[PDB]
RNA sequence: CGACUUUCUGGUCUGUAACUGACGCUGAUGUGCGAAAGCGUGGGGAUCAAACAGGAUUAGAUACCCUGGUAGUCCACGCCGUAAACGAUGAGUGCUAAGUGUUAGGGGGUUUCCCGCCCCUUAGUGCUGCAGCUAACGCAUUAAGCACUCCGCCUGGGGAGUA
RNA sequence: CAUGGUUGUCGUCAGCUCGUGUCGUGAGAUGUUGGGUUAAGUCCCGCAACGAGCGCAACCCUUAAGCUUAGUUGCCAUCAU
């Protein structure tokens, strides 16, 4: 297409890959492993709304890393709960796991983050406007090199499949050393649905 | 710096369709200054913003006698002609629209005024805008001819 | 001050068209050039020494323009030495103050000379220096004034004000006074002090800018 | 990009503008006896102007750099006499068929030779 | 209103200024002049050319193009009295920055000498431009600026320059 | 022809914009026009109009010369086989 996720082609050149195993000829057990603790992610996305996840796969072990919104909860009082989810992985994966739960950068400057933040302010009848508005004063006080969301659908209610862009600062896509976040999100109340891809500049 | 009281005067969405918001804004402190903007952007409140932001740094000082103008006068600005003279306190601010507004928000009290010829408000506000700028204050009148005061006033 | 024999080393004027608001201020014209009278461009440029002196006592701070050639050099020592910035180029439209997003260049120039010393050349690939060194030397020239000011004019001077009518009109609308040479066309009305001196002078305006930068001088002593 | 109006807009343009170039253009020091062609474009924004000169190849630059001047006098006066709506922009070149054939006619020779 | 000569004749400009001493400005009604076309009586008629004739072109061409050609174009005396008759700017007067051409003069300076040049000035005729004016375009000492005098004219478009 | 997401075509066509002074009563202009120059809105000059962003390029990889590390299953200067 005309414009593709970037964050395909940054990785493999700057960035590591969204999930890391040992190379075999049987990546298919792998993968369709790997596939049932990604839809499993949503129990905790839901709640905590993690950016996403990077799982290794040691000799034997199996290791992840959230980056969970906020880690007071994820991580418990004083681990009341980071036991059950190890256990509900270890049952659904039929193989151990050894969370290690870190949290986002503190500054909600990330991309699936916000992106979700706002999916939920439209699912939830708020001004996508408004919302986008707030979005961009926040990420340029936080101090972003460039960011810009988009969305697509049949905004505030209507019938007709509409786009907006809201950016602010230097956005070089063309260029690769960007270090760039790109996101997406999906969001309704009552209309189809609505997708949002949030883009973030942080460093160069 | 201090306080000042902003309103509008006209808000249009102006086609050329790049078509976005125009503000027509005066900015008085209602104790003897007074200023108009204008400007566009996509946002109304954006665009109040900088209709308020260009007014204030052109600001008028209406000469005060008794919340009311020392004299007559007419302001001219290309067919906007308007005519404000004094009157006796409790008379009201007797203007049409952009010129009460302008009135009122430069401390004028109780005026008797009349637009004429063009309505169009940019004009009317520039136009009475200029008829209070060139308005004679009695106390620098004396000390700009050779007389003083307490000789020949009001 | 200001020596009658000084000015008597200045003569003439250029001859193609003059402002008929100042034709008083011609002394006698002959050899179908101009001239101007000393006699009240010494009194002149005693006022403006002391008024400088006087608005560099508390602090004032005033700009050099060098946008004319012939002068720039001059005008550039003169800065350095009265510890002023300069506008060694082209003057841009409220080039000085930081007004017209020009302190985002100045901004730009700092970290693009920072990271060169925190490393730049050698360390990143040829690539990228081929177009920032580039750059880098694009924003000095045309940056001619490039400037250490705070957004604060306060005061500035005009060598010619026929190639400085944007910084007299931005002048006026800061309302600042302005205070430089002026020659036999240009409009003294806009100008709060005027000295009558001559563009093709080059040495009177070198002694000039020094006496104005003696004045500064005094003024940051005392 | 031509009809037969362009055609009669040319003839009719090539007869006043030979009498114009040989009988009103004094000022050129270096005037001269020329023959001409003149072609246009289908909506008369655009003539071309083909012509022969006497002289050296500093003879034909000095012209040329006569017309040149000139071009505003032959486009006033042009305009002055022709009912045409549109003044075309006017170029003047010189008409290269002149020699192009005249070197055409040389290989004829070449066939007379071989077979003699 | 452009060939030349002669006769008769109107206006304007410059310098001096002793001469009359406000004799001035505007101007309804009135009376004249008034491009071209057109009308009447005659004369002339080379070129050109409404109408008209033919040919060409075109889906059609009564038109543009070509071949001819009458009235007319020309002259004398009358009539007609209109024009995008325009600077689309009424006449008179005074004041208000400049720069630069050009026509007819005048004066001063320099140069031995003006045939040169420079300076000053009056009256036309151009261009560029301040203040000022205009809705803008633009005008700007030849104002569309600042003022006074007098005359003519306008009050939405069409109907209508009609009845 | 309710849509998200994804993809074609113009088309690697060379364009698309915005802040800011500050021109204009205003709609708007401007920057982005003009000159040289490039396949390119690429560079320079002038430009009260200026300044800035997306886009182009570069950034990536392969390859085209070479130097260093490393020689196995590969290679054979010197060797035997």
């Amino acid at each position: 297409g005309q414009k593709i996720n970037p964050i395909g082609l940054r990785v493999g050149i700057i960035r590591d890959w969204e999930a890391k195993w040992y190379a075999e000829k049987d990546f298919a057990s792998l993968l369709h492993e790997d596939l049932k603790i990604r839809k499993f992610i949503d129990n905790e996305l839901k709640e905590a709304s993690v950016s996403h996840v990077e799982i290794e796969r040691a000799a034997n072990r199996i290791n992840i890393a959230i980056h969970t919104g906020k880690p007071g909860m994820v991580i418990g009082k004083g681990g009341s709960e980071i036991e059950k989810l190890r256990n509900k992985l270890n049952a659904l994966t039929d193989k151990k796991v050894h969370i290690n739960v870190i949290e986002i950068k503190k500054v909600d400057l990330d991309a699936r983050l916000v992106a979700e933040n706002i999916a939920r302010q439209l699912e939830n009848r708020a001004s996508f406007r408004r919302v986008q508005k707030q979005a961009i004063t926040r990420a340029m006080k936080l101090g972003a090199k460039g960011i810009k969301t988009q969305v697509s659908g049949r905004l505030g209610g209507a019938d007709i499949a509409r786009a907006e862009q809201y950016s602010e600062g230097t956005v070089p896509l063309h260029t690769l050393r960007a270090d760039i976040d790109y996101a997406h999100a999906e969001a309704d109340t009552t209309y189809g649905k609505l997708g949002v891809k949030v883009w973030i500049y942080r460093g160069e | 710096t201090k306080e000042f009281e902003e309103r509008v005067v006209t808000i249009n969405r102006v086609a050329k369709r790049r078509f976005r918001f125009t503000a027509l804004v005066v900015v008085g402190d209602k104790n003897g200054r007074v200023g108009f903007g204008t400007g566009k952007a996509q946002e109304v409140p954006e665009a109040i913003k900088k209709a308020v932001e260009a007014a204030k740094k052109d600001l008028v000082v209406v000469p005060r006698v008794e919340g009311t103008t020392p004299h007559t006068i007419t302001g001219r600005y290309g067919s906007g002609s308007v005519f404000m003279k004094p009157a006796a306190p409790g008379t009201g601010v007797i203007a049409g629209g952009p010129v009460r507004a302008v009135l009122e928000l430069a401390g004028i009290t109780d005026i008797l005024s009349k637009s004429l010829g063009s309505n169009t408000p940019i004009n009317m506000v520039r136009a009475t805008i200029d008829g209070l700028q060139n308005l004679k204050n009695a106390e620098d009148v004396a000390k700009l001819r050779g007389k003083t005061v307490e000789e020949l006033y009001n | 001050m200001k020596q009658l024999l000084e000015a008597g080393v200045h003569f003439g004027h250029q001859t193609r068209r003059w402002n008929p608001k100042m034709k008083k201020y011609i002394f006698t014209e002959r050899n179908g050039i101009y001239i101007i009278d000393l006699q009240k461009t010494v009194k002149k440029v005693d006022e403006a020494y002391n008024f400088l002196k006087q608005v560099s006592e508390d602090g004032g701070q005033v700009l050099f323009v060098g946008t004319k050639k012939q002068a720039q050099e001059s005008v550039k020592s003169e800065a350095e030495r009265a510890g002023q910035f300069y506008i060694n180029q082209r003057w841009l439209g409220g080039l000085l103050t930081n007004y017209k997003t020009i302190s985002k260049r100045i901004k730009r120039i700092s970290e693009i000379e920072k990271m060169e010393e925190d490393g730049l050349f050698e360390v990143l690939p040829k690539k990228e220096v081929v177009e920032l060194k580039k750059e880098y030397d694009r924003l000095i020239k045309f940056l001619g004034g490039i400037r250490d000011m705070k957004s604060m004019p306060q005061a500035l001077f005009v060598v010619d004000p026929r190639k400085e009518r944007n910084a007299i009109a931005e002048a006026r609308k800061l309302n600042i006074p302005i205070v430089g040479i002026v020659d036999t066309n240009c409009d003294p009305d806009e100008i709060d002090y005027v000295i009558p001196a001559n563009d093709d002078a080059i040495r009177a305006v070198k002694l000039l800018t020094a006496k104005m930068a003696d004045a500064i001088l005094e003024g940051q002593q005392g | 990009m031509s009809s037969m109006r362009a055609e009669r807009v040319g003839e009719q343009m090539k007869k006043e503008l030979m009498d114009i170039i040989n009988n009103k253009v004094k000022d050129p020091r270096v005037g001269f006896i020329t023959i001409t062609d003149v072609v246009l474009t289908n909506d008369l924004s655009q003539a071309k102007v083909f012509l022969t000169v006497l002289g050296n190849d500093k003879e034909v630059e000095n012209t040329f750099k006569a017309l040149d001047k000139a071009k505003g006098f032959i486009k006033s006066e042009l305009g002055s006499r022709m009912r045409l709506r549109i003044m075309p922009e006017l170029m003047y070149e010189y008409d290269q068929s002149i020699e192009y054939g005249n070197k055409i006619e040389r290989m004829i020779q070449d066939l007379h030779k071989q077979d003699r």
